[PDB]
């Protein structure tokens, strides 16, 4: 149940609030609206200047107790307890989670914000709106210059210059082109700028060879058309994943190929021949059918009733923390935004409070950070833990506080606070016992699970150590020892270096102790301004809890966010069947393939790409992949492009992956720059559902929001993988009546001639 | 203890997945009540889609509606996504009853050889009342009778006395033997099946190739691969009561008309069919036991598997 993004019928019309700030203190009523495609937020503010706010930027929206009161005495004064609080909405927006604005905004009817606080919430967190067709991005960016208007009501022409800032001078000469004004000082009428005359505009802006080319090669040497046979020969072979069942997915008939033709080709001439131009065509490559990836993939579509130690789990490394180690703010703010993002396992350093309060606070290792109050962070857990995904969230406690006091403080603070969602005591069905396993996050949705000693980190007390459970922290001693034991409750944490030791030394032990039991694993304590370690690394090796500094987007957060956005942002990523059986073992340092899982073979070649930077810069694309090391490649690289930032076009040979052990575990990284090395956009991509043919790419920034404009066009062949020597058996497998009618001929045919 | 390597192997339907579900009856842990209730919504969308598989061949195949009032029924159904389906309530229960009720519906079903239908399809229509029940528990035959198209490769490992028998689930599609190939290390026996009953129809893959020509083709070559030197093959022949039905109106001369037995003989049929697969093979120079088999039958498949163990064990 994926429904597409819906807006009602109260934010397309508009509501009254008074957008207040806390920084110039500035006070102005304005009317809220979102356009009909849920892309925009938009108000009108002072004088008439047309404010917009892209939805796909949103965080999260907070209302009531959870908005941003004004502290100002003088704003207070304009406003007014309980009913002038409830109407309150705080916006939260941001490029990542460091760098948060707030938009503050109060209605002047009553319960209006609770509606508009949800609502947009809703569309925010959206999945198709995210994963949008690449049509669906250039209709919102055609939707920007429509509602940032003027104050007469008119479009400037600046603006589309502004959008497409690298070739002002052919962005005027398609303007010109479609009878539209053109000069930088005047402007546009709505009525005037249609959709269609936007697409005929991008159409003479950008020429596209790369789609002529793509034409030719498909049968189609009288090129200004193409059957209706030739687009669904097209579509079954090209452009359908080859991995896939017949019967599961089942390939495009006639009928549906006519449907197609009926939505995108737009010449009335070609509709009523049953064909389509190269302007349908161009359409149905950025189309809603055509999107680089499946819909199951992106859908919460993965078994939930698996044992907790079977999952990889999104997990934060001092949470607080809001730039490096040794010096910066803890904030609480962090907590919220983790949780948001999918975050599971959230850390916290909480330590011992002074005299005259003695209220428990979370700060780093006694260093020059600011401290935050506990009381704070576990409230703000409580309010995001279960908002975007409903599977159990842990708590990794650092808990130092050597006092008993205290420690019964903040156990109470946690029962008191999450209430029923706290686990305090285990489950019927699993009891803690010797040789039962792990629950499912199926089992404990809507749970808080915490993580702390029993009986350097402090001891704990009765009323800390008694709400521990199936997350018991132990010191390591071997794999021996933990398999000896049999016990799924006990867990240990690893330093990122002894981590890498275990893995270098006994990796099958850790995969074999990773079925069972959790291992959880951090960062050492050089990485001072907050570096993170390759998560892939460890993973690798089964384990679930791969703690990462948020703050921090470097590649290793990137790849983070990119695969836990899949199965639904759950947070929650099953593992590959092997490395959860216990009645199967392979060495994850394997070169060669492994026998029960089908090995994938693929090819990306990149054609082109669009609208990837405001200024003329030469531009280049990497593609990696991670995974196993023998799966992990990450020197591919094309030329960087003649300077052209619009609509570049690489002539290159492609990247072959020819033999990916383990595919359930590979992600291709497509990751584009500028000359120079500045960062434009990327795309995180699992192997295993990855379709073949002609795609375009939307590209995402570093904390996975998707970028409207930049996006790439590319070539891929995702296969089965089929060894040199091995490839004529496989034919004759996939089609054996060719073979067999061949040899039975032959045989026929020496019929005569041996006689007897 | 010494684990041995089965494969099961075979074109599309050829009941790999139901000999799977037996070996898990008879040696493996069997199915409580618990879950047989996870089959309840797969019988529902079995149901579902061989409805709509009905009403299109109606259009296809141009054959009218008997009566009136379910031409109504038959654009409700053909509404419905099967994919979505977790319960059979009114007035889906009532109109598929109605359809399945009608002559030309009947007669539609008659002609299920000229389009794909599932074969527990009148095994579960003729049963609606049961499942259409508000507290329906399906049977254990109701399990074994489900349709669940199998993708990848699955090893299932069964604990029998003297032996672990590691068994390897495969699909049968196309697309899907450039897979197998990932599971031919150490095999120690190839356990292939057919469908005895697919003689008169066509592939699902490509509707203009006949079912037992692939089916014959595949296991002729399969046989003579370098992986399988050293191994035992056992040739199950399947689904032979399909076959029993059918043989009196789909007479075998008219597909492979190079056989002369006479008509409406289930014995002579199978017999020409195992001869077809097993006989002149220039490559292959290895015994093949075959066994006439019904899937669906637990007390069959419990002797025949008997009889398989004891002679995989004897060479091995
Ligand atoms: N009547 C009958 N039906 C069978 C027999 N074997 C399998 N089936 C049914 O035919 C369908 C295909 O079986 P399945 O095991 O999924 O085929 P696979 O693709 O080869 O695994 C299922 O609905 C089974 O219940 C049989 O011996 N007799
Ligand atoms: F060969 Al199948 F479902 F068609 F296992
Ligand atoms: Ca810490
Ligand atoms: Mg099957």
């Amino acid at each position: 149940q994926l429904e597409p993004p819906t807006v009602v019928e109260t934010l397309r019309r508009g509501s009254k609030f008074i957008k207040w700030d806390e920084e110039t203190s500035s006070r102005n009523l304005v009317t809220l609206r979102v356009d009909p495609n849920g892309f925009f937020l938009y108000w009108t503010g002072p004088n008439m200047e047309v404010d917009t706010l892209d939805i796909s930027s949103i965080r999260d929206t907070r209302t009531g107790r959870y908005a941003r009161l004004p502290k100002d005495p003088k704003i207070r004064e304009v406003l007014g307890d309980a009913r002038l609080e409830e109407k309150l909405m705080t916006v939260v927006s941001g490029p990542d989670p460091v760098n948060t604005v707030f938009l503050n905004f109060m209605a002047v009817q009553d319960d209006t914000a609770k509606v508009w606080s949800e609502e947009l919430f809703k569309l925010a967190m959206n999945i198709l709106a995210q994963n949008a067709s690449r049509n669906t991005f250039l209709r919102k960016a055609y939707t920007k210059l429509k509602l940032q208007v003027n104050q007469d009501g008119r479009i400037p022409v600046k603006n589309i210059l502004k959008m497409f800032s690298a070739d002002k001078k052919r962005v005027e000469t398609a303007l010109e082109s479609c009878g539209l004004k053109f000069n930088r000082s005047e402007s546009i009428r709505p009525d005037e700028f249609s959709l269609e005359i936007f697409e005929r505009f991008l159409n003479k802006l950008c020429l596209r060879p790369d789609i002529d080319k793509i034409l030719l090669e498909i049968g189609a040497k009288g090129k200004p058309y193409l059957t209706l046979e030739q687009l669904m020969d097209f579509i079954n072979q090209k452009q359908r994943d080859p991995r896939l069942n017949e019967v599961l997915y089942p390939p495009l008939r006639p009928s549906q190929a006519r449907l197609l033709i009926e939505k995108y080709e737009p010449n009335q001439q070609f509709l009523e021949r049953d064909q389509m131009s190269m302007e349908g065509f161009s359409r149905y490559l950025g189309g809603e059918e055509n999107g680089i990836l499946p819909l199951e993939a992106l859908d919460l579509s993965t078994d939930m009733t698996q044992p907790l130690s079977a999952y990889f789990i999104n997990s934060s490394h001092n949470t607080y923390l809001t730039a490096g180690q040794l010096a910066g703010t803890s904030s609480v703010e962090m907590y919220r935004q983790a949780l948001l993002w999918g975050c599971r396992c959230v850390e916290l350093d909480v330590w011992k409070g002074r005299p005259p309060e003695e209220e428990p606070f979370i700060t780093h290792g006694f260093t020059m950070t600011t401290e935050v109050p506990l009381r704070d962070v576990l409230e703000a857990i409580a309010e995001t833990a279960f908002k975007t995904s409903p599977y159990p969230v842990i708590l990794s406690f650092e808990n130092h506080v050597d006092s008993a006091k205290q420690q019964a403080k903040m156990a109470e603070y946690c029962r008191s606070i999450f209430g029923d969602a706290l686990l305090i005591e285990p489950l019927d069905k699993y009891p803690l016992a010797p040789g039962v396993p792990l629950p499912s996050p199926q089992d404990l949705m809507g749970r808080i699970l915490v993580k702390n000693k029993k009986r350097s980190e402090v001891n704990a007390t009765e009323e800390m150590s008694t709400l521990v459970n199936y997350i018991e922290p132990v010191k390591f001693k071997s794999f021996e020892a933990a398999r000896k034991r049999n016990k799924c409750f006990e867990m240990s944490s690893f330093v990122e270096t002894k981590a890498m030791e275990q893995l270098t030394k006994s990796p099958m032990e850790f995969v074999e102790y990773n079925k069972q039991q959790l291992s959880r694993i951090y960062p050492k304590g050089t990485r001072v301004d907050s570096s993170n370690y390759m998560p892939q690394l460890f993973w690798n090796v089964g384990c679930q809890l791969v703690a990462l500094n948020f703050q921090t987007l470097d590649v290793a957060m990137q790849l983070n966010a990119g695969v836990f956005e899949y199965n639904g942002r759950s947070g929650y990523l099953l593992k590959p069947e092997f490395m959860r059986r216990p009645d199967k073992s392979f060495d994850p340092f394997t070169e060669v393939i492994v026998d029960g899982i089908v090995a994938n073979a693929l090819r990306v070649k990149v054609i082109s790409g669009q609208f990837l930077s405001d200024r003329k810069v030469g531009i280049y694309v990497e593609v990696d992949m991670f995974g196993l090391p023998v799966d992990t490649r990450r020197k591919y690289r094309t030329r960087t492009s003649q300077g052209n930032s619009f609509n570049p076009v690489w002539d290159e040979e492609p990247f072959d992956f020819p033999k990916v052990v383990l595919p359930t575990l590979a992600s291709l990284r497509i990751a584009a720059f500028e000359e120079g090395g500045k960062f434009v956009g990327h795309r995180i991509l699992p192997v295993s559902a990855i379709r073949s043919g002609y795609h375009y790419v939307c590209l995402r920034n570093e904390a996975n929001q998707p970028l409207c404009l930049p996006a790439l066009l590319i070539y891929t062949e995702a296969s089965d993988y089929i060894p040199d020597d091995h490839q004529d058996y496989a034919e004759a497998l996939i089609n054996p009546i060719k073979h067999v009618s061949l040899m039975d001929q032959r045989a026929r045919q020496l019929a005569a001639l041996i006689g007897e | 203890r010494r684990e041995l390597k089965l494969l099961l192997l075979g074109t599309g339907e050829s009941g790999k997945s139901t000999f799977i579900k037996q070996m898990r009856i008879i040696h493996g842990s069997g199915y409580s009540d618990e879950d047989k209730r996870g089959f309840t919504k797969l019988v529902y969308q079995n149901i579902f889609t061989a409805m709509q598989a009905m009403i299109r061949a109606m259009d296809t195949l141009k054959i009218p509606y008997k009566y009136e009032h379910n031409k109504a029924h038959a654009q409700l159904v053909r509404e419905v996504d099967v994919e979505k389906v977790s319960a059979f309530e009114n007035p889906y229960v009532d109109a598929i009853k109605s359809l399945w009720n009608d002559p030309g519906i009947q007669e539609c079903y008659d002609r299920r050889r000229e389009y794909q239908l599932s074969d527990s399809t009148k095994y579960y229509l003729n049963d609606l009342d049961r499942v259409a029940d508000p507290s329906y528990l399906p049977t254990q035959q109701d399990v074994l009778r489900v349709r669940v198209p199998t993708t990848g490769i699955i090893e299932y490992p069964f604990d029998l006395q003297s032996v672990i028998f590691r068994m390897v689930d495969v699909g049968g599609q196309r697309s899907e033997r450039r897979k197998w190939i990932h599971c031919f290390e150490n095999v120690t026996s190839i356990m292939f099946l057919v469908a005895l009953s697919e003689y008169d129809q066509v592939l699902v893959e490509s509707d203009n190739e006949n079912r037992m020509e692939e089916s014959k083709a595949l296991f002729r070559t399969i046989i003579t691969y370098p992986w399988f030197q050293n191994s035992s093959v056992i040739l199950f022949l399947n689904k032979k009561d399909l076959l029993e039905e059918k043989i009196m109106y789909s007479h075998l001369v008219d597909y492979f008309p190079e056989y002369d037995g006479p008509q409406r003989d289930a014995q002579a049929a199978r017999e020409f069919i195992l001869k077809m697969f097993v006989d002149l093979n220039p490559d292959s120079d290895k015994i093949i036991y075959s066994h006439f088999t019904c899937a669906t039958d637990t007390e069959n498949i419990r002797f025949v598997f008997a009889a398989v163990k004891d002679t995989i064990l004897q060479l091995n």
